[PDB]
């Protein structure tokens, strides 16, 4: 059951790490979309036999050697070099998550969390928006043992014809009167 | 008994290799198909009609080295191995034998 109960930020415990969980706040900021890597491409100018490396990690190494056995099997020291058309590309957009006014305890600081949104779930948050987001909460080694932690995000949840549909009330009658008063009906 | 120990392999260019159907046969297959020279362009472009073929046969049959190098080592291997020699007299002994 534990995906569909909505957390605040505060209740996901160190124990919630690894599972898929769904967590309740307003979005404070939105990171610009940027271009994280899935599989690198590599054209090798001395065989043409491309190479490839998929990353896994916040960081990786480029490859220099070329290890496809089209060089390696006639020992060729040939030279590798990364090319952007051939490599996936995956879109990528960090978002800081926040917990709401009504889930702070008294005098405390409100708490937040940042939400890694990737592929065609991104762009779906803007800052301002009061949402559930469904993801998996992860761990991120940067401190020794302390762990910096993310929200995957898997799933989003929003909290919140008329050139005819005018005319109701164009028939409706006694418009600007009744409208004037609808500015503020409670106001005397 | 021995676990193991290690030592570094290697490769170059080699007789064998060269007398494989990539080598030598495939110059006679391809380069009477490939080059032609012309008089009705410059030598510098014969010279380059010529080269063509011969360095992507190189290189296709022993990327490692440069073209130059390759020359080299294709003079003196042919210098010093007795196979290479009865395989290159063999292909004058048949048109010879024509
Ligand atoms: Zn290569």
């Amino acid at each position: 059951a534990i995906s569909s109960k909505p957390l605040s930020v505060r209740q996901i415990k160190g124990d919630f790490l690894g599972q898929l969980i769904t967590v309740r706040g307003i979005i404070t900021r939105v990171s610009d979309v940027k271009p994280a890597v899935e599989v690198i491409a590599y054209t090798c100018d001395q065989c043409g036999y491309e190479v490839f490396q998929e990353v896994n990690s916040r960081t990786f190494t480029p490859l220099s050697e070329c290890t496809s056995e089209e060089c390696s099997q006639n020992q060729t020291k040939g030279q590798l070099f990364m090319s952007t058309r051939a490599s996936k590309f995956s879109a990528f957009q960090e978002c800081k998550i926040q917990e709401l006014s009504q889930q702070v305890p008294v005098g405390h600081i409100p708490r937040s969390l940042n939400i890694h949104v990737n592929g065609t779930l991104v762009r779906s948050l803007s800052p301002g928006d009061i949402v559930d987001v469904t993801g998996i909460f992860l761990p991120a080694p940067y401190a020794g043992l302390l762990t910096e932690t993310y929200l995957e995000a898997q799933f989003v949840r929003q909290h919140k014809d008329v050139e005819e549909r005018v005319m109701e009330l164009i028939t409706s009658g006694d418009v600007y009167n009744r409208l004037a008063k609808s500015i503020a009906p409670e106001i005397y | 008994a021995i676990t193991a120990r290690k030592r570094r392999p290697q490769v170059k260019l080699t007789a064998e290799k060269l007398l494989s159907d990539k080598g030598l046969p495939y110059v006679l297959k391809n380069a009477h198909k490939r080059i032609r020279i012309s008089s009705k362009k410059n030598s510098y472009d014969n010279l380059s009609n010529i080269i063509q073929f011969y360095q992507l046969w190189a290189h296709e049959l022993f990327p490692k080295a440069k073209f130059k190098d390759f020359m080299k080592i294709c003079q003196t291997v042919g210098k010093t191995d007795p196979v290479l020699r009865e395989y290159r007299v063999s292909l004058f002994r048949d048109e010879m034998g024509m």
